[PDB]
């Protein structure tokens, strides 16, 4: 289902991907939101690719990623979290909606998106 | 293919380099599913405890394809496991 991205994100800089393993995830940085807001996406898969590609153009994110993860996000691929934050075969950083569409969050609302590790995602689910 | 000992060091390095460049030429979902396959294959044949962490979260100095291969070689030698094909 095609849509249009909205939202301002949240202004924090540094290792923002370090918060993905803590709390209920890390909100999307404003400078990332800037690249996505006002753009149209043909599918969620399309948005996901564009999201990481935007992460790949962000120095605040690149500097805290390994050369390998830097290449991945440059190709629109999700980066891999540390082994400690894996969940079996689930290893990639994940984009997740804070509130689901039937509760009733928006599909391309950047302010409704957070990044979480596979481990933290399971821990979040258990707290619900 | 099936085991690490089936690989020469140069052949295995060839796979690792794909985690830094687009060798396949694939894009989007097809590229990701190939890299998915390579990651899980990496973890399978090396049996390294840090799994994909060797690639995506390497120790300082071992961030490059050469470093990744060297970490694999060193760890397997330290655990009395068969190394790469010669050579």
């Amino acid at each position: 289902e095609p849509g249009v991205a909205t939202g301002n994100g949240q202004p924090v800089t540094g290792n923002w991907l370090a918060g993905a393993s803590q709390g209920d995830g890390v909100p999307i940085p404003s400078q990332i939101a800037d690249q996505l807001r006002g753009k149209e996406f043909k599918s969620w898969r399309d948005f996901r690719e564009q999201f990481w590609m935007a992460v790949s153009k962000d120095p605040s994110a690149l500097e805290n990623l390994s050369p390998s993860n830097r290449y991945f996000v440059s190709q629109g691929l999700a980066p891999y979290a540390v082994p400690e934050e894996h969940l079996g075969s689930k290893e990639k950083f994940e984009i997740h909606h804070v509130v689901p569409l039937e509760s009733g969050g928006a599909l391309y609302n950047i302010d409704n998106l957070v990044i979480v590790t596979p481990k933290r995602h399971s821990e979040i689910h258990k707290e619900l | 293919k099936n085991n690490l000992s089936d690989y020469t060091e140069s052949e295995f390095l060839e796979i690792i380099e794909e985690f830094f460049k687009n060798k396949s030429g694939l894009k989007g979902s097809e590229l990701e599913k190939r890299m998915d396959k390579l990651v899980k294959h990496f973890e399978e044949v090396t049996s390294h405890p840090r799994k994909s962490g060797v690639i995506f979260h390497p120790k300082p100095g071992f961030e490059t394809p050469e470093g990744i291969v060297k970490e694999v070689k060193e760890w397997r030698a330290a655990n009395g496991l068969p190394g790469f094909k010669a050579g």
